[PDB]
């Protein structure tokens, strides 16, 4: 559950992202798939080498999915249903691997906006996600 | 036991780097405050009550020295982790009952702050080496579990 | 996330409990101080030896808020705020003694309600009671 | 795992009267329903896609079998688990990639699976017992991990 400050921080750092969407997302992705290779069994057929086109539209697709988490942020599951749908009714991913990500993400943040990636911009960041993640590997309908 | 040859390189070269009277006070703090229950295992450190008042409580700092001088005992040791951390783990798993869950979120908290002080040099194979470093001492610490 | 087949599956089988709610919340209780040791660390003034009347009276309590989640599953936040404060303010419970006392309330509607708890409705009662744990290990205010 | 005589007479009495024709499958059944994920390490077991199709799919009641007969040998070997499942750690860790939370999970499954089907039988304390079996038995699945 998120507190005021906790919207207000996720906001105010992702706001930060900005034109850098596609770009964390793919780094973070990267990341993931690099650090923990079993993430990588979830796209059979993606070209995930170094760099691929097909790993930056999609990193694209994740950041903009987040943007509109955060403008939904008291209506996540009315706003990411579709989402839910994707990773919990069809791909049926284990939830660790949402804390993977989450954990890419932050590094991602923590290394290209140091000024914004303050402790508690941190912890509310780290709730957020836990909080998209929960949404995104429940069943709900 | 198993990092790379091109794994340990990397790690050792980065940590050669690391500040060893920040980092683990960062790490430790931004781990009460991310993760708060944490807290209640050191209810003798003093005001724990705001980000600022952990970031800046001096026993959080100090003891957050003593975790990064044992992370640097088993960067020194990687193929015998567990003999580096058999001490500690009676302490945190037989003594304190520190749930394992908390080591990896500590090492993880570990790598953001890495990926915080080092920026775009801690790439994402850097990242990866890392990972397995701190998957290795959390397991470590974990071993009176097993 | 709950769906509204969850709902309905909690508020059924939980709605069986009923007088049996002090026998059950003190019994999950029990369950979980004997197979858990360390969760008793949360409890060092209390007597916890076994029919203890001081955990039966606190199993009552427990139970008493469950029926309060069930009943206000659409705003539990709202509703668990003062339990929240307790458990994530002031106890700091640690996220993972809320699984063991989960899984404990888990086995004693095995136990006691051997026709409410199907799959479907262990499912529902599953992502019940991970729900309200978030919200009294979550700081929102 | 370290029984006592009174918990190893309560462990081996209540197992003794385990239908071991239908408590294994209902177990793995109530894992793949309860955790729907854990669906993806079976797709050659035909139809998932609804609770009664999982608990009534043969190869799951064939597979639940084995898996109880699994913690049946456990129950025999309690001082050697993790050479009892030596092979087993092999294939769920280096070959499948189980994450092992769900070796924990699969065990609390059959622990309320017991529940269920022996009622006010299974006490606290058999219930304390067992998940001091099922503990071992999830630690050894995952030291090919450690
Ligand atoms: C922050 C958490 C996540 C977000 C916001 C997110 C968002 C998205 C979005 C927007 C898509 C594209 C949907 C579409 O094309 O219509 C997608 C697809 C997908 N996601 Fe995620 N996702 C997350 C976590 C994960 C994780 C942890 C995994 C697995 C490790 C995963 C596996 C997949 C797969 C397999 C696809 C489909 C790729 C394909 O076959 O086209 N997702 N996700
Ligand atoms: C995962 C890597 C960790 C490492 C390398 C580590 C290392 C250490 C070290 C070196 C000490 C000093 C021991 C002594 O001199 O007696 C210590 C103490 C302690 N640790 Fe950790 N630790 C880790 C994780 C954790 C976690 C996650 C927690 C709690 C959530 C924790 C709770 C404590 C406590 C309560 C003490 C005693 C402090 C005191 O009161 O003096 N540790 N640890
Ligand atoms: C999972 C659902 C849980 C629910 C619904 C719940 C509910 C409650 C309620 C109703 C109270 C009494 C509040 C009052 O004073 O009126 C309470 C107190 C308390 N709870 Fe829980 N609780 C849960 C989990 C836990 C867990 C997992 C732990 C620790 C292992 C815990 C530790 C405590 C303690 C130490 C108290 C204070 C007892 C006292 O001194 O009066 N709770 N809880
Ligand atoms: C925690 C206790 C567990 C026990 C005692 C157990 C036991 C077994 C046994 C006896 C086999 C048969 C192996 C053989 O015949 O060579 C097996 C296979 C298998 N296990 Fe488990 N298991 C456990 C946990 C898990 C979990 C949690 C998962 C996944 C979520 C899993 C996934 C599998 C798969 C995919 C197979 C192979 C099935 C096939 O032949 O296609 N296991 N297990
Ligand atoms: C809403 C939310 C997401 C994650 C959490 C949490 C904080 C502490 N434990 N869980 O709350
Ligand atoms: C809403 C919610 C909380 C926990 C869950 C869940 C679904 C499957 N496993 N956990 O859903």
């Amino acid at each position: 559950v998120l507190s005021p400050a906790d919207k207000t921080n996720v906001k105010a750092a992702w706001g930060k992202v900005g034109a850098h969407a596609g770009e964390y997302g793919a780094e973070a992705l990267e990341r993931m798939f690099l650090s923990f290779p079993t993430t990588k069994t979830y796209f059979p057929h993606f070209d995930l080498s170094h760099g691929s086109a097909q790993v930056k539209g999609h990193g694209k697709k994740v950041a903009d999915a987040l943007t509109n988490a955060v403008a939904h942020v008291d209506d996540m599951p009315n706003a990411l249903s579709a989402l839910s749908d994707l990773h919990a009714h069809k791909l049926r991913v284990d939830p660790v691997n949402f804390k993977l990500l989450s954990h890419c993400l932050l590094v991602t943040l923590a290394a290209h906006l140091p000024a914004e990636f303050t402790p508690a911009v941190h912890a509310s960041l780290d709730k957020f996600l836990a909080s998209v993640s929960t949404v995104l590997t429940s069943k709900y309908r | 036991v198993h990092l790379t040859p091109e794994e340990k390189s990397a790690v050792t070269a980065l940590w050669g780097k690391v500040n060893v009277d920040e980092v683990g006070g960062e790490a430790l703090g931004r781990l009460l405050v991310v993760y708060p229950w944490t807290q209640r295992f050191f209810e003798s450190f003093g005001d724990l009550s705001t980000p600022d008042a952990v970031m800046g409580n001096p026993k959080v700092k100090a003891h957050g020295k003593k975790v990064l001088g044992a992370f640097s005992d088993g960067l020194a040791h990687l193929d015998n982790l567990k003999g580096t951390f058999a001490t500690l783990s009676e302490l945190h798993c037989d003594k304190l009952h520190v749930d394992p869950e908390n080591f990896r979120l500590l090492g993880n908290v570990l790598v953001c702050v890495l990926a915080h002080h080092f920026g775009k040099e801690f790439t994402p194979p850097v990242q990866a080496a890392y990972q397995k470093v701190v998957a290795g001492v959390a397991n470590a610490l974990a071993h009176k579990y097993h």
